[PDB]
């Protein structure tokens, strides 16, 4: 009856999760296996191709 | 008695009386409706948006 005079905004702060760990990781159950190995061929024919 | 009495039934004087108070009702409402409550002031003070960024390192 009483919240008007307090200040609890220190005991219900917004949480520091990231749901960025939620996409990738729903990114990750959606997807196999060897597109992850693939990704990862992606990535070093990229790193190729910026030498080249 | 003087109350048992059917001219005071529809009494002309009380319908002015009702009149009158009830016009004066009508201007005056928007003083009355002039109180302030402070639930906005506290919607400002305690909404507070999350202000974390996204780091994925």
């Amino acid at each position: 009856e009483e919240c008007m005079f307090k200040d609890t905004r220190l005991d219900v702060l917004p949480p520091q999760v990231n749901p960025l760990n939620a996409i990738l990781a729903q990114h990750t159950a959606q997807t196999p296996v060897h597109r992850s190995l693939e990704k990862r061929l992606w990535t070093e024919v990229r790193a190729t191709a910026v030498s080249e | 008695l003087i109350p048992v009495s059917l001219v005071d039934l529809i009494n002309i004087n009380i319908i002015f009386y009702i009149l009158l108070l009830y016009t004066l009702l009508l201007f005056f409402i928007p003083l009355f409706l002039a109180s302030i409550n402070y639930t906005y002031h506290y919607i400002y003070k305690y909404y507070n948006y999350n202000y974390n960024f996204i780091n994925n390192n």
